[PDB]
């Protein structure tokens, strides 16, 4: 909303550059960058007032390149990515260098890995409501499964009749490992969308589980036989069904 | 580096209340409270003194006493998430963040109807759906890498003001059937097993 960060997820190989962008809330000239780890620690990196740097640390000064150009988005770039850079990068805007509230963007979740060869888009499937559930409860639960993906960088949504829905939906907080005791394991994620039986039983109603996967870009090289695992949407769907 | 925040974790039944606190070890100029639901960090309150109140939340800040609180009343599902306080120290003009409170809000299941359903692929594949159990039931992971079982998840059908728990399980092993998908869990004795 107010603060717009892109991209929401990013995967890069060791030694590559990783660039992320932030558009501060209008009327707020100070932009802060934080790095948040899995332990919910917020590590201050650098801040700008308009085009000028106000405060920062040595690491950010040596390892990153950051700028807030006039009438362009702020950016923060890791010059040579390392495993230890994997984190959630948060941009906040504020009126001042101090004594003013922060407004945060959605962040950029960066993962840095050894080999992009392990990157895989998800397969997606929709499982239709059981008749037993319909008879037992007069409700109908659809289940979406996204499977075989890596890294765990996906956003799942439900679209009914071409409109995204939120009511009646629950998606797993975190994707699970298809092989837990294994690094580089691919992931799976499930979600449910529950509607009234009568709504499911209307063949004019259409249900789609959409998975936005974040993967490679065009500039990324790919010499593998399989399709280039690019950022992409994979969906599965079902129409309502009569008795 | 961090501010002491309590509690670390909290589970509240819908409709109940509680107070989150941060304790400072120096004089603070102002405090902010945030809540994160993989969601974004949403600003709840910013204050330099006294209290502020918005809907079901209320915050207080006493620089002198070196604490700030955030009260939730009539807890709702949507209140779930991780709360952080963030405070600016007077002597450094730098912001330090609290260790965080993970809040889970448990829906209140009026009439539990525990059941395990088989669902088939829209396009010979199936998953098993354990649903409609009360917040009292716990879903355990499977101990064989060949079966996948998710944690419970609460959905809210607003139109009907209806909330429900479910977990999903699936496998490829030909020995897998919904009848025993959740054997690893302690499920209600009257769980419905169709077919």
């Amino acid at each position: 909303m107010k603060v717009i960060q892109t991209p929401r997820y990013l995967v890069k190989g060791q030694g590559q550059k990783a660039k992320m962008r932030c558009i501060p809330e209008k009327g707020h000239p100070v932009v802060f960058w934080y790095q948040q780890n899995k332990n919910n620690e917020f590590k201050f990196l650098i801040n700008f007032q308009n085009q000028e740097v106000l405060q920062q640390i040595d690491m950010t000064e040596k390892r990153f390149s950051a700028e807030c150009p006039s009438n362009s988005p702020c950016s923060l770039e890791i010059q040579s990515s390392e495993a230890g850079d994997s984190a959630l990068y948060l941009c906040a805007s504020s009126l001042n260098n101090a004594n003013s509230d922060y407004t945060f963007g959605s962040g950029t979740r960066l993962l840095v890995i050894e080999d992009l060869k392990n990157v895989f888009p998800p397969e997606v499937a929709v499982f239709e409501p059981s008749e037993a559930e319909i008879s037992h409860t007069q409700k109908a639960t659809l289940v979406c499964l996204a499977t075989g993906f890596y890294p765990d960088h996906v956003e799942l949504s439900w679209w009914v009749n071409g409109k995204e829905v939120h009511s009646g939906v629950c998606t797993d907080p975190q994707p699970l490992k298809e092989q837990p005791a294994l690094n580089d394991s691919r992931y799976a994620l499930s979600s449910r969308l529950r509607v009234s039986a009568t709504f499911w039983q209307n063949p004019r109603n259409h249900f789609r589980c959409q998975v936005q996967f974040y993967g490679l870009s065009e500039n990324d090289e790919w010499t593998q036989d399989r399709a280039k695992p690019v950022t992409q949407i994979v969906s599965a769907e079902a129409w309502g069904r009569a008795d | 580096d961090q501010v002491e925040q309590s509690p670390s974790a909290l589970s509240l039944h819908e409709g109940t209340g509680s107070a989150l606190r941060c304790n400072f070890t120096t004089t603070m100029r102002a405090v902010q409270w945030f809540r994160k639901n993989r969601g974004s960090l949403i600003n709840l309150f910013y204050l330099a003194s006294g209290t502020k109140e918005n809907g079901r939340l209320k915050s207080a800040f006493d620089s002198k006493e070196r604490y700030s609180t955030l009260h939730i009343r009539d807890a709702q599902l949507e209140d779930s998430g991780t709360y952080f306080c963030a405070a600016e120290a007077s002597n450094t003009n730098k912001v330090v963040f609290g260790t965080g409170t993970r809040l889970q809000v448990l829906p209140n299941i009026q009439n539990p109807d525990p059941a395990v359903y088989q669902l088939r692929d829209s396009k010979d594949k199936s998953v098993c759906l354990f649903t409609d159990f009360d917040s009292q039931t716990n879903v355990s992971q499977s101990k064989d890498s060949d079966v996948y079982i998710t944690d419970k998840c609460v959905l809210d059908m607003r139109s009907m003001d209806f909330k429900s728990n479910s977990a999903v399980a699936w496998s490829n092993k030909s020995d897998f059937a919904c009848a025993n998908a959740f054997n690893n869990s302690i499920i209600p004795e009257d769980t419905f097993f169709p077919s």
